[PDB]
């Protein structure tokens, strides 16, 4: 319920501080736009937006929409980095392709990473994502 | 089902529904369970939102979609467009939910007890065994389904004329219609202004004219097989007939999304809300005219903006299967970008 | 039971109740002990409720569910509905405690003294032996039980017509139903508004029509066994007969949950509580009309919401057992994901 | 007794009373020693409670276990409150002490003079020999024992209206019940509301119908042998016949435990104690509603709570014998 978190539209600490919001960019109304945007959040006793991350879809834009947007991009960086590393491993000189990146091969993989979650599920089902424990270098216990 | 020549396509778990496309008995079992799940949603979510219904507020602003559908048919509505009876919504929400249990049983019957292929069965199930490359069998299936869609449209015309009465959004009351239109010229004139008809006596007469057309169309498809010109120009594969269905129901989705947002007759404003402005941004979306705050989207902005995306992603689903039916391997995209 | 592929399968202690499905003597001993435990609950919780009963408040809000059923019969009130005599409540719970000791006697008799299989007995013990492949013996068991259920429904209408009468809520007094219902057109029309009944005279003639029907089906199943109409369409396995009874009692439990939410005559409002609007959330439930203090749900809401969850899980247990009887081993689902 | 899977078991010192279960002479000697200790407990603890009896105080607070039973029969009671005379209570316990010495004399008589098996001797003495597998003499023993309990209930009928009167808790100057409520319909409906009694004519009339049934069935078991249907369903063994009586005594003990705490007419709170209530839970026990002065429990509390635990341990003691008679386990 967050009884100790008043909304920022009815928070007197935020209302006395939103009129003195500074401009972060060259726009002279940057502090006014931030005052209207942060009014919909939940504020504490010091009039700053406290974010709720527990899983409520009312506060889905606090963490879940950052979570969905991050994991897509971070999955994209990991998947095209993994797929480039697999492709250059089959070449004559796999070592030199890491310090001297085959840039046309890199752009080909990086634009193909928009369908990484469908490619990750399919490669997990095919067994080419996860290696078996018998086929991996192992410490001597 | 498109196999690309390979007779032994195994299919993974994400494409696991493609495994029974050549199996007639399992084709029934998944589709009957779909109708079990469809009638369960018509039953449970009628009973879900009749518990959430507040009779003092308008049901459009509450965010309810199934009670305005039954209220437009003329159940539970008094003389002022309000809701006074919670019982006919409870009966219809119970009748759909019990019929979902009969369908949910018959799907488990066709999964377990009935054979996977109906060619093995002897009796009437051998006549029900359909193959995808048999056009004469598919028109019998199509003609019988056109009979029930024609009987459904005549039942709605029957419900308005005799078995009760429809709602009149102009006079804000439930009105029993009498003697609808019979001239074919006004229905032919309704191709232009289809979304602004504003007349019960032409809506029912249009449903009479399409009810007689679908039943007469189902007579022709049962009695007469495909002639041969349709076999030359249309494909008769498993994914090809699904492609025509996904394309056909995407066009019906786009019409019903547009008809929900601008028409006031079949979607009255005291049951649903104000007629939506056709906005467009990075996607087309029908926005609220009155713009009720706190993310309201008053129950016509949920019907119209879901039946556009579900029509768009069936238009994408029609394009996925028609490309598969015509012979595109879809792995040739990956070899196009290979070195 | 099922015997998947091969026979002589064994069951662990968490599934040990399935070992005596083929044993006729232990099948009696488990079921009679269930009736012993059921009649013990019908007797001891009649005594538990009357020790906790206070006549100052209403009948429904105190959390007593058994004594409203006897008060509906007319065995708790003489006038007003205040429940002034607890003597007919004491004779019922003492009889059910006596009958539970009788049913506790024969249940422990059939698991220690009588043989575990009745096929080794001679005389009348051979005639009581049954197996899950003989429809003629199963028709004998079903026909005799249907005679008892038909006599049970006739004894309610017989008591309502000649031995005191039922409690009628629209007049708030017990009355005689000496003029019964004998026209089956009104019973056939009662398929729709069964739970909106407001006639005690139409209800008693329903149980007359029910009780004359289940003795008609009781007589029919004795002298005529199941035949080729019923053998080809219904499986006769050990779990198959259980599966039909599981969904059969779940269908009865769903009606009894709905009949305990909107009825005012067979569930009077001063005995059980006010009638409930049918709500639905994550799961369906019957919420209270008014919120009683310290969230004490009324006995009508305690009966209807518990019988709904019992009938849902008995439908799910019917689905577990009908799948197990037909041949689904519940391991093909995981093998398709490979 | 039921030998566990063999013919003869050499029982140890701990289970020493299982050794004589097939011996007829020691069966008589041990059982009349139990009756000697029962008559000693009826006799010595009658006089023990007289020596600790103050008539000024309430009789229920002093833990009188045998005095309120003798006050119920009416041996010298007072209508003005406290019981007047003491010598009727003295002579009853003195008679039981005499009979305990007589029964204790028969305990040593059949121990030493008589053999362990009553078949070596003869001359109208072999008729007093029983075998657990023989039904005929066990019906003779059961028929003769029911004749005394039929006469024992008839002795209360002789006491109520030919040899005295019965103390009535309502009138308080006896009742002298001459013609009781001899209704078969009343006693048939009294199977359920037996917790409270409103008239002692139902008690005297109930003892008429019990005693005529007991002397009716007592002379019936004498004439005929046990039937084959009773032989079929009931095991005729030493531990089996013990299990049948241990079930019935534990059934009688649970009724006697319940009847103590709830009855006010034949158990009057003038000299027994105020009534109690059943406290369910982990230990179902009867707790006093009345407040005793310094950490005490009344006589009705002591009778009801002991007989509930004694019938419960007889119920568990019956389960040890009935499972052994059926050979199921241990
Ligand atoms: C509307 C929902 C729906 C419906 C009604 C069906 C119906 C069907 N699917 Mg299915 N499925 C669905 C959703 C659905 N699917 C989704 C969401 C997935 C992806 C997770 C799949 C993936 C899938 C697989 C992997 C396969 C099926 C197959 C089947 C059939 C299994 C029963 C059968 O023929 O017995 C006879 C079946 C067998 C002898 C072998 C299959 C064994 C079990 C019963 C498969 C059940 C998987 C189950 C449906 C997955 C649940 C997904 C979801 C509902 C939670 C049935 C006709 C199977 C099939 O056609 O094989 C012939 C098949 O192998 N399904
Ligand atoms: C709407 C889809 C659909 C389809 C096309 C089928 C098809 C068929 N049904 Mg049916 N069935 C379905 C839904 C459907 N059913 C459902 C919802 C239930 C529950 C009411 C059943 C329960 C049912 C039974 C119990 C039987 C069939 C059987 C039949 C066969 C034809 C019998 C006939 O001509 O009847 C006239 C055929 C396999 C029979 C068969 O051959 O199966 C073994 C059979 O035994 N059906
Ligand atoms: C839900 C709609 C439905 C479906 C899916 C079909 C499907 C089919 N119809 Mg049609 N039909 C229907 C309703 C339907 N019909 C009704 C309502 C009528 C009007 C009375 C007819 C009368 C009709 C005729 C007159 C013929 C078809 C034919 C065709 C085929 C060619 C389609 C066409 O003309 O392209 C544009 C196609 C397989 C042709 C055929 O050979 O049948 C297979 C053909 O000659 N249909
Ligand atoms: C009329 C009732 C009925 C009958 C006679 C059977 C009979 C049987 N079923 Mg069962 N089944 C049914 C209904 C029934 N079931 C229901 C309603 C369910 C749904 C949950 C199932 C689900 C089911 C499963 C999942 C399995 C069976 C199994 C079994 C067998 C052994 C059961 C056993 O040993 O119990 C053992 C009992 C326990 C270990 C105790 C568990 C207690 C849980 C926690 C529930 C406790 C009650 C809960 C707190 C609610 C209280 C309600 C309140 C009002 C008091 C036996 C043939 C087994 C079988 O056939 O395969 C071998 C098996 O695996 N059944
Ligand atoms: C409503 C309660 C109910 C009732 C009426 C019964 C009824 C039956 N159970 Mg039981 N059971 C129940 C609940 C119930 N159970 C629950 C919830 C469990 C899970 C803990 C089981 C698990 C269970 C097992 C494991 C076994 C039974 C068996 C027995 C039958 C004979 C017992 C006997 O004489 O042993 C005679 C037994 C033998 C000669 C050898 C089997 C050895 C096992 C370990 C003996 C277990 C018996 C035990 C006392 C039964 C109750 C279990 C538990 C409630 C204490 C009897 C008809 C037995 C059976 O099927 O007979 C073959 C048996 O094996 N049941
Ligand atoms: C309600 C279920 C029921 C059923 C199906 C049976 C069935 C059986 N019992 Mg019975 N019995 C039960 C419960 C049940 N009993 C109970 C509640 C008791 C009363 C305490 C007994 C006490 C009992 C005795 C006294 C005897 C039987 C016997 C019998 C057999 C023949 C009875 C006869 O001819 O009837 C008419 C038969 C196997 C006899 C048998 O075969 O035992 C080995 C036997 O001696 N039963
Ligand atoms: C009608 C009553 C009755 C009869 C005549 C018998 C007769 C028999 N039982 Mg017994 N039994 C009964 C009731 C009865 N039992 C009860 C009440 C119990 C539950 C406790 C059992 C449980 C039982 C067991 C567990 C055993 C028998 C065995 C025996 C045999 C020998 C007993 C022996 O040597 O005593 C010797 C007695 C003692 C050594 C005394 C026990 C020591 C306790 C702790 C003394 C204190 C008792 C108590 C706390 C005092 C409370 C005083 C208070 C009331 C004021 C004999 C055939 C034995 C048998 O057959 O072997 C397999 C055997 O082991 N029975
Ligand atoms: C109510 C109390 C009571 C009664 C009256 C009985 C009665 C009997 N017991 Mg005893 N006993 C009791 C409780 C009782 N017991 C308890 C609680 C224990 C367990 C500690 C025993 C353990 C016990 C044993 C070990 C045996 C007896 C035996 C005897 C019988 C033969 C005595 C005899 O003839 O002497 C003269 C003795 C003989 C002719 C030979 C018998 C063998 C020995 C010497 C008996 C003496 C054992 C013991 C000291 C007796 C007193 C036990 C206890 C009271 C101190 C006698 C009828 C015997 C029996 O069952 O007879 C076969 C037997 O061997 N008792
Ligand atoms: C269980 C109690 C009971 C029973 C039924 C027996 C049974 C018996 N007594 Mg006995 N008796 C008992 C208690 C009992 N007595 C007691 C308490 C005393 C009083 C002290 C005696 C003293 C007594 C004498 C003096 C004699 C009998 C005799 C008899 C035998 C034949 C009776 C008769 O007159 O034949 C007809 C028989 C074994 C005689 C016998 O056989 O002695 C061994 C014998 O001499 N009894
Ligand atoms: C084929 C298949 C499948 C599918 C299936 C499904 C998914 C279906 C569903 C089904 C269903 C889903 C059905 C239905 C049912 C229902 C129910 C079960 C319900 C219940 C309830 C009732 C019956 C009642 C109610 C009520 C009323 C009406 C009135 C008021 C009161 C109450 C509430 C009581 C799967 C995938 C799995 C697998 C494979 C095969």
């Amino acid at each position: 319920d967050f009884a100790n978190l008043t909304p920022c539209s009815e928070n007197p600490a935020y209302l006395a501080k939103s009129k003195n919001f500074l401009n972060t960019t060259n726009d002279p109304n940057s502090g006014k736009i931030r005052a209207e945007r942060y009014a919909s959040a939940l504020c504490g006793p010091e009039g700053y937006p406290h974010l709720i991350v527990d899983g409520r879809f009312t506060h889905a834009g606090d963490f879940l929409i950052p979570s969905i947007l991050f994991l897509y991009i971070a999955g994209w960086i990991g998947w095209v980095g993994r797929s480039y590393l697999i492709e250059i491993r089959e070449s004559k000189n796999p070592e030199m392709q890491e310090v001297v990146i085959n840039v046309p091969l890199a752009i080909k993989k990086m634009l193909g990473g928009f369908l990484w979650p469908l490619a990750a599920v399919g490669e997990y089902t095919s067994g080419k994502l996860v290696m078996k424990d018998s086929e991996i270098p192992t410490s001597p216990r | 089902m498109q196999t690309y020549g390979n007779d032994t396509v195994q299919y993974e778990w994400w494409a696991g529904n493609a495994r029974f496309a050549d199996q007639s008995g399992l084709f029934i079992a998944a589709h009957v369970a779909q109708a079990a799940l469809t009638a369960f949603w018509a039953g449970a979510f009628t009973l879900f939102e009749i518990s959430r219904f507040d009779p003092t507020q308008a049901m459009g602003d509450q965010g309810l979609i199934l009670l305005p559908h039954l209220a437009t048919l003329g159940w539970g509505v008094g003389d002022g467009g309000q809701i006074v009876d919670t019982y006919p919504y409870f009966v219809i929400g119970s009748i759909h939910l019990i019929a979902s249990a009969v369908l949910g049983a018959g799907a488990l019957f066709h999964t377990l007890r009935a054979p996977a292929d109906l060619s093995t069965l002897k009796g009437q199930g051998k006549k029900f065994h359909f193959t995808w490359e048999n056009p004469q069998q598919l028109g019998i299936i199509l003609g019988h389904h056109l009979l029930f869609l024609g009987a459904g449209a005549l039942l709605l015309a029957g419900k308005a004329m005799y078995w009760g009465g429809l709602y009149d959004a102009t006079t804000q009351t439930v009105r029993l219609v009498s003697q609808p239109t019979l001239d074919p010229l006004v229905i032919y004139g309704y191709q232009t202004h289809f979304a602004s008809i504003s007349s019960l006596e032409d809506l029912v007469g249009g449903h009479i004219f399409v009810g007689f057309l679908l039943i007469g169309g189902g007579i022709w498809h049962i009695l007469v097989p495909p002639l041969g010109w349709a076999k030359k120009v249309l494909l008769f594969s498993g994914e090809a007939i699904l492609s025509y269905s996904l394309g056909g129901i995407a066009l019906a989705g786009f019409v019903a999304a547009y008809f929900c947002a601008v028409n006031t007759l079949a979607y009255p404003p005291e049951f649903y809300g104000p007629p939506l402005a056709i906005k467009l941004g990075i996607f087309p979306y029908f926005a609220d005219t009155v713009e009720l705050p706190m993310h309201a989207h008053t129950s016509r902005a949920w019907l119209a903006n879901a039946h556009f995306f579900l029509a768009f992603f069936f238009l994408q689903g029609h394009l996925w299967h028609a490309l598969r039916a015509l012979g595109f391997d879809f792995k040739r995209v990956e070899q196009a970008f290979d070195s």
